[PDB]
RNA sequence: UUCAUCUAGACAGCCGGACGGUGGCCAUGGAAGUCGGAAUCCGCUAAGGAGUGUGUAACAACUCACCGGCCGAAUGAACUA
């Protein structure tokens, strides 16, 4: 059980993001730096991998 | 800046030339539909869409080639374009409002109707049955062809159409989330 | 309730009153746990999820000539005996599913309400009905669906509406029209619902039988009106078929007030532990309890309630008997592609006509064991035939054909035996149609086979299966000595399983194939304690491909005598593939007529008459793919030493100089034959270590690589998992042959190339891609080149090659020409 | 006639087998062509031409799908040419 | 420290088009704007790239550029320390 408008709900809070390529932390998909200072606030990210 | 005084002469040009005009509006169109349209009349009915450039062709309304520019600054807001003529407007009028059909159920677009439709074999093999499968509607095989049995009311009128629903709705010919292309305003000489 | 031999003998005579069917479904719906509790209340008795090794449970029920009037064949009795044989349906160890589709006529499915109809549930539902099997749609587990997850009246008949049109798909599409239309219907009566672990089940029917009166009009009419498009109005009192009111306002559908209802209220008080309530609805059902039946509470509460409410055995045999088929009717129409050749022949019309007094045909499928005397039973269906205890009747062997005699073993019975439950016990007839098991032909049949009385009989239909033997591994023995009882085990495996597909190789091992990994371990498990009894020595099957050189070698190499002598120069050239394939074909023979033999490599496959007429071998053993010619025509000594020259070829040949592999289209030239006086000097004693040192050499200058064996698998297989395959391939070096399907049915048959070292495994990665929708048959097809050159360690084939020196404890990696060659 | 990437429109009604060719944008850079440019290269990747074809051309426009919407001899000068690399006509399309 | 277009009507923003040839030259077991090289065109207007990506096995579908509504003055891009 999924259905459009529900499981496109879920993945806007779990799917729906930005990994970052130092720390990893989740960031707005529509992001462009980070916001954790362990990594000197960097640039380089890459959305969540996808299923397949 | 280059091309934006360019389309001021060009415009400006079928303008000064021609006798009467309609100032077209329409938000929901589409691209290959808009171009059948400029060939439905590709010599009577000649269309010519505007924007900020065309709050300057009131500034142009300012250049005054004629007094009768009074009546055409009050139509400026929305998607309206442009629709050139020196034929008797009924007859034209006739194809403007003959040249407006439109668009399907383009997923999550707006669903302001009641969405009701009968139940006869649709008349296809059974192809898209694991969508009606997590959407649940009664529907039995009649000599392999899927065949509607509920009058099955799918989506309720005001909401945004969810992906799966609505391309079934398109194998049902559903079109009913724009009807756009008709006119703004009326002026003629 | 059966009584003895003879008086479940008598009901057998009786084919009308015959329901056999088999129970297939998937690896967890509550299948074979379900199949136990029938028998526990309906099963057998005379005067006394992995289905691990099964049988076929007898049984027999009871009804009325009133239910009788429903059914549409030609029955005139009440008591019925109906024989279920147990068929696993995973897909990984679907052998003994193939098996009983053919060896039965009708067929029951356990599909689901929460995981509902599954992939492999949807490719089962479709060897039943490509076979021309009858329908039994059982959405069991019903009890989870309102009690673990608990839905709504309208909302639940949803899930199970879901149920009806997903079976549903693979009737139209993956079924016959010859048997009419055998599409289940719920409200039809053909659909089954229930709970198998809490042994109640209930039928569409079963409530229209306590309701036709108690409504005013025919319950058969009322039925059809409690599912679908069909409502009650408690205003009204009416049925309008209309989902609200004169207002406007939401109805409770006819089936979910009148059935569902009912069921909804007693579900919860009776889970609910609240007996202030139990008996006001208890006494609605005339349902009693009395003692230690009312010592159990809210779960076991609600098992005993409806058991006493609804029927096991009895509701699901309501719609056997009343729709699932017998002999008669499924025969009818079935026996057509039950039988090929002469579908008009009497013998297929004995079947037709079922006559147990008549042309003797029985299919044995399965071999049922038990080591005593012999070492197990066949297990196999009359169509047309009496079986007695010591019958003298013939046996056609897969390969035997009515006019030839090779596999056709006539001897009579020792003994028969009919299977009740696991168990058997000595019978001695069984007439037309019935399924029965015959002793004493194990030490003759060599597996699945036919057994008729007239010689005049055609052959039957061999199988089917739609899997292949995919599964590749070989063996071993931990300990040296124990080796000769491992090899008569896998003879053992052979009389113990369906698709295990035990052979030989060119590594000298005794390979193993399979259904899957786990049937496979499964086999392997059931054979390291029993069938073997030793610690065996399993691993991937060991590959050999073919040292074969291509590239003309440019250079003529220079091998003489021992005591330096007769030196001979050859040259290796590449042989075309439609020539040494005709070798191994039985076109351009080792023993066929020169003249008439270059007439065909010449005009058919192009070449000169001159070393076409004079070729010398066809190494290696003369009749593999390596042929020789001799480039002279001056030697004194001509064929006086062509015999020693033939000799060292094929020894050498055939233990390879690259590694020690035979060698695969390659033509060794003699160029030069340079030989001494005497002839005593001129022997074998010199020439094998010279022509064997000639293409050793000749072979290291020749440019070589390895043409290996290529695979032709069929995968056969759903169109969206299509997706998953072509990027499965697309890894593997998978060279797609064709790809045509049939416009209706989605699965699109492909065929394809693959590596044999690209496949030790390869059948799990296609199931994993898209379910287990894919299919791979995996038939070798032919030998393609490659392209590394393994004379250095960087080439593919190059790391394989020197491991296998390595592997039989040889002279390290590839010892050049210069190292065994001959010179200043 | 017609190979390489099928766009072909086949209507049915119940036993009616009939079909209705839309003569793609591949089928008019062969359909002039000679022999060498119709059959010979099953072996072969297709990448000549240049040589003037002309007028007719307008009309082989009209065998691919017409659904352009404004003019004819305007749009030939476009489509064949920069996706078509085979038969340019006159070496003035890119 | 440098170039745009720039109230005339901006960019960030939300609102409507993302086209024909075209399932383009080939190339394909399959490739249709999105595995791929080579071409990078004009019919039309407000505009649409053989096309910015996702995803189809490929179709389809969504989306970006381009361009129409309104918000309505800057404020975007490129670099130094
Ligand atoms: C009907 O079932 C068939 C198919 O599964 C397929 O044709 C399979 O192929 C087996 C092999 C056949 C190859 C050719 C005939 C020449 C080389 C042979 C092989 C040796 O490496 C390659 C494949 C895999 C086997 C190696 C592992 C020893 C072969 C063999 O039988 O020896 O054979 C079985 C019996
Ligand atoms: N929740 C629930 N589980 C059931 C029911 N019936 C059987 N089971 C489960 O099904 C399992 C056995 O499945 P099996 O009979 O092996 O499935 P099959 O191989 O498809 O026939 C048991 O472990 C039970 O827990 C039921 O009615 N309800
Ligand atoms: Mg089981």
């Amino acid at each position: 059980i999924i259905e459009p408008s529900l499981k496109a709900l879920a993945s806007k809070y779990n799917c729906d993001k930005s990994v970052c390529r130092k720390c990893y932390a989740r960031l707005p998909p529509r992001a462009t730096n980070c916001r954790k200072r362990k990594c000197g606030h960097t640039n380089q990210l890459r959305p969540k991998k996808k299923l397949k | 800046r280059e091309k934006k005084a360019e389309y001021f002469a060009k415009l400006r040009e079928y303008l000064e030339e021609y006798k009467s005009l309609f100032v077209v509006g329409v938000d929901n169109v589409s691209s290959q539909q808009m171009h059948e349209v400029r060939k439905e009349l590709r010599g009577r009915a000649v269309v010519l869409m505007g924007k900020n450039t065309m709050v300057r062709r009131a500034i142009r309304g300012f250049l005054s080639d004629l007094p009768d520019f009074e009546k055409l600054l009050p139509f400026v807001k929305g998607n309206v374009g442009f629709v050139f003529t020196n034929e008797p407007l009924t007859e034209i009028k006739n194809v403007i409002v003959s040249n407006r059909v439109a668009a399907p159920a383009r997923a999550g677009a707006v669903a302001p109707e009641d969405i009701w439709v009968r139940a006869v074999n649709t008349g296809m093999e059974p192809g898209k049955t694991s969508f009606f499968q997590a959407l649940g509607v009664p529907t039995k095989i009649a000599r392999g062809t899927i065949e509607i049995v509920s009058d099955v009311k799918v989506v309720d009128a005001g909401n945004k159409v969810g992906q799966s629903e609505a391309s079934l709705l398109n194998l049902l010919n559903i079109s009913p989330f724009t009807f756009g292309l008709t006119v703004v305003q009326v002026y003629d000489n | 309730v059966a009584f003895t031999v003879d008086q479940m003998r008598s009901l057998m005579d009786k084919v009308t009153n015959v329901r056999n069917m088999s129970v297939i479904a998937h690896v967890d719906h509550g299948k074979s746990t379900l199949t136990d509790s029938l028998v526990q209340r309906a099963g057998i008795i005379s005067a006394a999820g992995i289905t691990i090794k099964s049988t076929a449970i007898s049984l027999y029920s009871e009804m009325s000539d009133e239910d009788v009037k429903e059914i549409k064949q030609k029955t005139d009795g009440n008591s019925f005996l109906i024989n279920l044989i147990d068929s696993p349906g995973h897909v990984d160890f679907s052998s003994e599913v193939t098996a009983a589709l053919r060896v039965t006529d009708g067929a029951l499915v356990v599909v689901d309400t929460i995981e509902g109809v599954c992939v492999q549930t949807e490719t089962v539902l479709r060897q039943a009905l490509g076979e021309r099997i009858k329908p039994v749609v059982v959405i069991n587990k019903v009890d989870r669906a309102l009690l673990e997850l608990q839905v709504s009246k309208e909302d639940l008949y949803q899930t199970f509406a879901r149920t009806v049109e997903s079976v549903n798909v693979i009737v139209s599409t993956y079924a016959d029209e010859v048997l009419g239309d055998v599409q289940v219907y719920p409200a039809r009566g053909t659909v089954a619902f229930g709970s198998g672990l809490h042994g109640w089940a209930f039928t569409i029917r079963q409530f229209a039988t306590r309701y036709a009166k108690k409504f005013g009009v025919d319950k058969a009419k009322m039925m059809d009106r409690l599912w679908g498009d069909s409502f009650f109005n408690p205003k009204t009192k009416k049925w309008t078929n209309k989902d609200t009111d004169a207002e406007g306002k939401p109805l409770e559908r006819a089936f979910n007030m009148f059935i569902l209802d009912p069921i909804f209220r007693l579900f919860t008080a009776i889970m609910n532990f609240k007996k202030d309530e139990i008996p006001v609805l208890l006494e609605k059902l005339e349902i009693v309890l009395k003692g230690d039946e009312k010592d159990l509470e809210g779960k076991a509460l609600l098992k005993v309630v409806m058991r006493k409410f609804l029927p096991a055995a009895d509701a699901l045999l309501e719609m056997i008997v009343l729709h699932l088929p017998s002999p008669v009717t499924a025969q009818a129409y079935r026996a057509e592609q039950l039988y090929e050749g002469p579908a008009d022949d009497a013998n297929c019309i004995a079947i037709k006509n079922c006559d147990p007094k008549a042309d003797l045909m029985l299919y044995v499928s399965k071999m049922v064991p038990t080591s005593d005397k012999g070492r197990f039973y066949a297990f196999g269906r009359v169509f047309a035939g009496t079986v007695k205890s010591g019958q003298k009747v013939r046996i056609q062997g897969p390969n035997y054909v009515p006019g030839k005699k090779d596999d056709l073993f006539i001897k009579a019975i020792q003994r028969v035996v009919l299977m009740m439950g696991r168990f058997v016990e000595p019978i001695d007839d069984c007439p037309a149609g019935n399924i029965i098991g015959l002793v004493g032909i194990d030490q003759f049949l060599l597996k699945t086979g036919t057994l008729t009385t007239s010689e005049t009989a055609h052959n039957m239909k061999v199988m089917k299966f739609s899997v292949s033997p995919v599964v590749q591994v070989a063996v071993e023995v931990k300990n040296a000595n124990d080796l000769p009882k491992l090899v008569e085990g896998l003879k053992r495996l052979s009389k113990s399983d369906p698709c295990v597909l035990t052979y030989m190789s060119e590594s000298g091992e005794h390979i193993v194939a399979g259904t899957g990994e786990l049937h496979l371990e499964i086999c392997l498990q059931d054979l390291e304690h029993d069938h073997a009894g030793v610690p065996l020595k399993i691993s991937p099957p060991v590959v050999a491909y073919r040292e074969t050189v291509e590239s003309e070698s440019s250079q003529t190499a220079l091998s003489k005598s021992p005591n330096k002598h007769n030196r001979i120069y050859l040259k290796a050239e590449p042989i075309d593939e439609e020539v040494s394939l005709a070798i191994e074909n039985g076109i351009i023979n080792p023993r066929d007529d020169f003249k008439a033999r270059a007439r065909i490599m010449a005009d058919d496959y192009g070449w000169d008459v001159t070393d076409a007429r004079k070729i010398w071998c066809f190494g290696p053993d003369g009749n593999g793919p390596n042929l020789v010619i001799d480039q002279t025509k001056a030697v004194q000594y001509l064929h006086e030493i062509k015999d020693s020259v033939v000799a060292a070829f094929q020894w050498a040949t055939k233990e390879g100089p690259i590694f020690g592999e035979e060698m695969r289209s390659v033509r060794v030239n003699i160029l030069d034959v340079t030989l001494h006086a005497d002839a005593i000097h001129r022997g074998g004693g010199q020439i094998i270590p010279t022509m064997r040192r000639a293409t050793y050499a000749g072979f290291l200058l020749a440019d070589p690589k390895i043409q290996e064996p290529v695979f032709l698998v069929e995968i056969q297989c759903p169109e969206q998992a299509v997706g998953g395959i072509y990027s499965v391939l697309n890894k593997k070096r998978g060279q797609v042959v064709s790809e045509e399907q049939r416009p209706g049915t989605p699965l699109f048959t492909v065929k394809a190339y693959l590596p044999v070292n690209e496949s030790f495994g390869f059948t799990g990665e296609l199931r994993q891609a898209t379910g287990g929708q894919a299919f791979p048959q995996m038939v070798f097809d032919h030998w393609s080149t490659l392209g590394s050159d393994p004379l250095d360690p960087t080439s593919k084939a190059g790391e394989i090659v020197l491991a296998a020196r390595k592997r039989h404890g040889m002279k390290e990696e590839v010892p050049g020409w210069q190292e065994y060659y001959d010179k200043l | 006639k017609g190979i390489k990437v099928t766009v072909q429109l086949k209507i049915q009604n119940r036993q009616a087998a009939a079909s209705v060719v839309p003569s793609a944008s591949s089928l008019v850079i062969t359909a002039l062509k000679e022999p060498p440019r119709d059959r010979k290269k099953d072996k072969n990747v297709k990448h000549s031409g240049n040589i003037q074809l002309d007028e007719i051309i307008e009309i082989a426009r009209q065998m691919r799908d017409k659904s352009f919407g404004r003019t004819l001899a305007s749009v030939t000068k476009e489509i064949l040419g920069t996706a078509q690399s085979v038969g340019c006509r006159v070496d003035f399309k890119n």
